[PDB]
This record gives C-alpha cells, structure tokens and sequence, in this order.
RNA sequence: CGAGUGGCUUGCUACCUCGAUGUCGGUUCCCUCCAUCCUGCCCGUGCAGAAGCGGGCAAGGGUGAGGUUGUUCGCCUAUUA
RNA sequence: AGCCUGUGUACCAGGAGGGGAACAACCCAGAGAUAGGUUAAGGUCCCCAAGUGUGGAUUAAGUGUAAUCCUCUGAAGGUGGUCUCGAGCCCUAGACAGCCGGGAGGUGAGCUUAGAAGCAGCUACCCUCUAAGAAAAGCGUAACAGCUUACCGGCCGAGGUU
C-alpha cells in the first residue's frame, strides 16, 4: 500500500528519520511516526506513507498516520480550537490562567485551588464564563482542553446533582 | 582498565542472547572478548512481561542469596555466564576472559556480529537493557 | 451431584429393568412440544447436535429442554412450531453411598447416551428462527459442546 | 440492470419529448 | 442445570515409616498466600447529603482486650479504622 | 486414586549401554575382550558433539521452546486479535458509511375520551402531490411542540454487505 498527501500551499513539511515536522503561518508541529515497515517520506509536493505489507494491523496504522499528518496541516494553517464553559450552581468558580497552567479556585467551596499545566504551545484564552483552548498541535490542545474538564471531576458525590465544572462546548 | 581483547563486539541494537551465545562460543575457543555499549543492547518482546521477569529475579533470594545484577553491565555478563560452565576450570577461564562495558572505553569501534543486529525500522516490540536497568532502579551512570 | 461423576460412557450398558429395581422416575416432562397435533410440515428444521459421546442425566435433559421450550414462548403458548427431544434416559446410574467393600452402588438416577454427531433436539419453524436462540440456551445446560444445525432452510 | 431505473430513463425521455445520472441518461437520448 | 479451581474440612486408598518421624489445644518466634476484614486508589447504585449496599485494583501496614469451655470451633461483652 | 480385582502381551523384578534434566518397567537397544568405522533413538544458538541450514507460511501471547506421564493441566462458555478458503446479494445507471438538503399535504384520520393531534387503548390503514415521505419504526409531551427511523435528492468515489 501507498497513500499520497498533497501538502497545502500554505505549508512546508520536512522529515528526517522517523520524525516529521510541519510548519505553517500558525506554527510548527513535529511528530514521531514509527511502525514496523511503514515509510513516511516527503516527496517534494506530497508526503508519502507506504509499506510492503497489507495486513489489518498495518493498514490500521497507515490510516492513522494519514489523519495525523492532515491534522498537522490543519494545525499550522487554520489551527485547532476547543470551546469551553465554566459553570457553577452555588459557589462562584474562578478560572484563571497563571503561568503555563490554568488555575481554578473556590470549586464547590474548596479552599485549595485546583490546577493543571498546559501542554505545549497551547493558548488558553478566557473571557468571562467562556474558554477557548487553541494551538497547532491537536494532541496538545485536545489534552489541555480535556485536562481542564477532568480537573473538576468528582467521584465522591452524585454528579447529576453537583454539576459544577468546566466543559468542552465545541470540538473542532 | 586495559583489556587486551582479541575481539571488541558492539552490542548497540543487537539481540543480547544472540550476541552472548557467540561471545560464549568464542571465549571457550580461547578468545578474549569485550562487549561494548551494553546499555544499548536490546531484547525482543513485550516490555511489560520482559521487565516482570527481571524484577522477579531481583526479588528472589534468601540468606544463601541470589545476587542478580540490575545494571546493564552485569545483566549482560550474567547472560553470558549462563552459557558457560563457569564452575569448571575451563568455563571460569573463558568467562574471566570476557568483560562487558557501558559505552565504549576503547578507541576502535567494535564490530557487529552476524545475525545479531535488530532493524529498528521493522521492529517496535523490544527494549533497551538500559531501559530495563532504569526500571529495576539502577543508577543511570551512562 | 456433579456431572463429572456420570458424563462418561466408560461403564457397561446398564438398562435391564428385569434385574434392576428402585430406579428413580425421570424428571423429563414431555418429549413432544408445541403443535404436536400437526406433523413436520414446516419450511425450516433446525437441530441441536451433540459433538461428543456423553451421558446426559435426565436432570440436564429436563433443564435443557425447559430452558429452550420455556423460551420458545417468544412465539406464544400456542405458537406455530413443534419441538422434539428424541433421546430417552435408558442408562441406569449408581453411586456407592463399608468403604470400597461391597461397593456396587445403589440406583440413584438415569441418563441418556448420546453419540457425537446425533441430534438430541429437533425443532420445526416457519422462517422465524427464535429456535436458534432457544438452543443457545439448551446446549448451555448439557455437558458437551454442540452444533446448532439447520436442515430444510435455504432461506438465508 | 435495475428495472425501475430503466423505466425512469423512459419516463424522463418522455417528458423530455413533450437522479442526475438518470436525467443525463435521458438527455443522451 | 452445566463447566471448573483449590487442597482448609470430611471421606476413600494402603505408596512411605511399626530395630518408634513424640498426641490435641495453647503458648512463644519466624516466613509466606490472597479467595481483602480495615487502610489507599477506583466503578455501579434502587448514588440528594450523611450513612450504606455491591463490585475492581491492591498483600505495604494493621487486624487488638476480655467472660464460659482443655477445647480447635463456637457463644457472649465492651472497645475498634 | 501412584485404587481394588481379572485377561492377553511385552517388559522390570533378574536387563547393561544410548536417549529422556534427574527417574525399575517410555524410546533406541538386548551385552565376551580390544580396535577402526557407520548408524538407531534422540539431537545440531550456547551450556553440549552437530545448522544461528534451505524454500514457504502462521503466531505477538515469551503463546510456545512440555511424545508418553501421580509428574506435561486447563473446561463449559466467549473473541470485529489475526490469517486463509467458500457461498449469496448489492455496486461507476454511483453501491456501504458519513455530511447537507427534503421528509409534503386531505389531516390535528375515525373511534373512544374533557382530552388524544404517528406514537394510552380499539378499528382501519385509504389518495394526493411527487424525485421522496408510514393512517408512523423510536424518543418526547398533561395533551401539543420538539428530536429523529423509514422513505428521496445532492456531495463523495470503490468496493460493499450477509
Ligand atoms: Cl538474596
Ligand atoms: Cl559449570
Ligand atoms: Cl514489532
Ligand atoms: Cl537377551
Ligand atoms: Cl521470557
Ligand atoms: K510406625
Ligand atoms: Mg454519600
Ligand atoms: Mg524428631
Ligand atoms: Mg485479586
Ligand atoms: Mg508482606
Ligand atoms: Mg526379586
Ligand atoms: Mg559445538
Ligand atoms: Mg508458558
Ligand atoms: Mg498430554
Ligand atoms: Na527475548
Ligand atoms: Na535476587
Ligand atoms: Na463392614
Ligand atoms: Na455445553
Ligand atoms: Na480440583
Ligand atoms: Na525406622
Ligand atoms: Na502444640
Ligand atoms: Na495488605
Ligand atoms: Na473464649
Ligand atoms: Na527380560
Ligand atoms: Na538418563
Ligand atoms: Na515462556
């Protein structure tokens, strides 16, 4: 098998060994694409993913490599953004960005601030009760969004009743 | 310090067992061997199981004792000893004329023995002796 | 008591009631189920085939049968289908319940000897195989692994 | 060779006389 | 109803010891197993909360004092995570 | 049951030597001494004599590297883990999936019921417009609304489905 991904005019993609880097007006993302007998190479205007095998396990990764690359194309041009909404019922939850980590205070009345560190070059811009996680590395952005939501996780009590927390409102 | 090796073998990206089997055979033929870059030697398989085996060996023991190495240094050497009759005169001689090293203290670059190299491009399930030692608790002195 | 004790056909055939007394009654309720008024005039005919020779105690027969027919009420108490269990527990079974002295056991039950590949059950249905499910439940209560086989039915 | 498709290409050609692929079909007639 | 795992109970067998391998219980002192009682981290709930019930990972540590009985076991009391 | 008790046979007992990690009866083998040679069972990555042998395929579990067996467990049941072979049906007159658009009216059918309008229950389930569209397959409402399946069209482009 072999698949050819024509790279966008807006982008440049270089690759040495098992590492591929993609640079666009929005940034640069480098990934490792390592799997038995699957070669990834930049042939001038197109990135090539090929292998001499066609077994289910191989095809699976090939398809995965593809989406991973295309996702990088998209991240260096249009970028990736996740929209989130802080929400509380009794205690005013305060979500702030301090340093390279978003901090949340007064969660359900907690005295101890809950926090999480942002992944990579992900921007977490907060405006009122709305948050916007964005960056060129979908991996990083996606996690930072997630981590933020996970950060208000509650196991001790009935979630249906204690719904406070920040949630992913719009997935790219 | 200073070891007149008739042969210097480079373990980097080689199957430990296959290297050892050959280093054993040569030492018994009278050759003085030195294994280099042990920390970069490799063993195929699911890292989770592999590590369980070596962790078990560390835990095994009693007053009589079962001293099992944690550094990629000894791990490799113990592997070789298992392929020599180290309790016989001949065996102990052969074993003692073989030493394993972390990295390469020589000037010459060791040679790669046939059939012992692992192609990283067509293999994802394998582990580095160094990785194992770090898991075991060794002090990464390399 | 476990099937482990009687599932094997390693003992001589022991069925002569003229020389054996005190044989427990069978727990199997019926052998003909459904519309026994009608004859096999159905489009589809599925069978449950035993894949290993074994002895099946009337215990398992009743449980296997009930579990299947009781379920075949996905068609209704008076549904259109007929169910048949073609085997009967002829083999009398003993238990030595003195230690190994005078150990010829006493009659404790009956079992049916089935040979690998025979069909123990046979159902007759119109293209409405809810029976295929009645059987997944039946071979669930008998010792051997089994094959659910469909004969007259090229309506796949 | 679906028949309903064959009949449509006809009915279409009929109104043309007095799916896109089916229209393009009739047009080719 | 069917299929199993363990080798703590009970039974079976009579392989080992009758030129003897000292009994039960207790005690003291050491190691271990996990099928987890508590503790840590979790899932479900007929999960509002609190208090529970059930389940998963998990053997690091803990699992105590007494009344009857030689008892093992067990019954009983007050403490206890 | 490494149980008890028959039977036929070969073995141990009273049978070496080779192999099986060890091991009365499993395998080769029945054996005077000494010597050369070739095999048997079994084995040829090292320990350990002989292949890191050849053509091809499978397995990712260290499954396995365990003829036989008190000794080497692993079952019923289950598996879109993966590989191989077959049959039927659908498809460039554009299939399968996804996304977009359409899902219309007589009409909120009749009946019952204050009520019931696709969807409490009962009966029926007709015809119009049309490229589609049930007298409604599933949610939802006090009943409506709302959200979708069926059904049609578009985008897409290659196998798909049982
Ligand atoms: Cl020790
Ligand atoms: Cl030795
Ligand atoms: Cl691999
Ligand atoms: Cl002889
Ligand atoms: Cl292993
Ligand atoms: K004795
Ligand atoms: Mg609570
Ligand atoms: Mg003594
Ligand atoms: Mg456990
Ligand atoms: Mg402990
Ligand atoms: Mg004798
Ligand atoms: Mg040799
Ligand atoms: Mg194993
Ligand atoms: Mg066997
Ligand atoms: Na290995
Ligand atoms: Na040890
Ligand atoms: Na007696
Ligand atoms: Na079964
Ligand atoms: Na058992
Ligand atoms: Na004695
Ligand atoms: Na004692
Ligand atoms: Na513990
Ligand atoms: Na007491
Ligand atoms: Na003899
Ligand atoms: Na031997
Ligand atoms: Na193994």
């Amino acid at each position: 098998p072999r698949v050819e991904l024509e790279i966008p005019e807006d982008v440049d993609a270089e690759q040495d060994h098992l590492d591929i880097t993609v640079e666009g007006d929005n940034g640069s993302v480098t990934r490792r694409l390592w799997y038995p007998d699957i070669d990834v190479s930049v042939d001038g205007d197109t990135v090539v993913i090929e292998s001499d095998e066609d077994n289910a396990k191989t095809m699976s990764t090939i398809g995965t490599f593809q989406s991973h690359i295309e996702n990088m194309f998209h991240g260096v041009t249009e970028g990736w953004e996740y929209g989130m909404e802080v929400f509380y019922s009794h205690f005013p939850m305060q979500v702030n960005v301090e340093g390279d980590e978003v901090v949340i205070e007064n969660f359900l009345g907690e005295k101890a601030p809950r926090r999480t560190t942002i992944h990579g070059d992900t921007d977490v811009e907060i405006d009122g009760e709305e948050l916007t996680v964005s960056g060129p590395d979908i991996e990083a952005v996606g996690q930072t969004a997630a981590d933020i939501e996970q950060l208000t996780r509650i196991n001790d009590k009935d979630v249906r009743v204690f719904q406070d927390g920040v949630y992913i409102t719009r997935k790219p | 310090a200073e070891f007149d090796a008739d042969v210097i073998v480079d373990a980097r990206d080689c199957i430990m067992g296959r290297v050892a089997s050959q280093v054993a055979e040569q030492a018994l033929d009278g050759e003085t061997v030195a294994v280099v870059n042990a920390e970069r030697a490799v063993i195929t398989g699911r890292e989770e199981q592999i590590v369980e085996k070596y962790e078990k060996r560390v835990d095994i023991g009693n007053d009589n004792g079962y001293f099992y190495p944690k550094r990629p240094d000894g791990i490799f050497k113990r592997t070789i000893r298992g392929m020599l009759p180290h309790k016989k005169q001949r065996g102990r001689e052969a074993f003692e004329s073989v030493r394993v090293y972390l990295g390469n203290p020589y000037d010459e670059d060791g040679e790669v023995l046939d059939g012992t190299s692992l192609d990283r491009l067509s293999n994802i399930k394998f582990v580095t002796l160094g990785e194992i030692s770090e898991t075991l608790g060794a002090n990464k002195t390399w | 008591k476990p099937g482990a004790m009687y599932r094997n056909s390693s003992k001589p055939a022991y069925t002569r009631r003229e020389y054996i007394s005190g044989i427990p009654g069978k727990k199997i309720a019926q052998f003909d189920m459904g519309n026994n008024g009608a004859g096999p005039t159905y489009p589809a005919q599925v069978e449950l085939v035993v894949e290993k020779p074994v002895q099946i105690r009337h215990n398992a027969l009743e449980a296997a049968r009930v579990a299947a027919n009781r379920y075949v009420q996905n068609s209704g108490a008076a549904a259109n289908y007929k169910f048949r269990i073609r085997k009967f527990p002829f083999h009398v079974i003993r238990e030595n319940k003195d230690g190994m002295r005078a150990p010829f056991g006493k009659p404790v039950g009956t079992a049916a000897r089935v040979h690998g590949a025979n069909h123990i059950f046979i159902a007759w249905v119109n293209p409405d195989p809810n029976v295929e499910e009645a059987w997944r439940r039946a071979k669930m209560k008998v010792t051997p692994t089994i094959n659910i086989d469909s004969s007259p039915a090229g309506n796949a | 060779i679906p028949e309903w498709k064959q009949e449509e290409v006809d009915a279409i050609v009929e109104m043309i006389e007095s799916r896109n692929t089916l229209l393009e079909r009739a047009l080719d007639d």
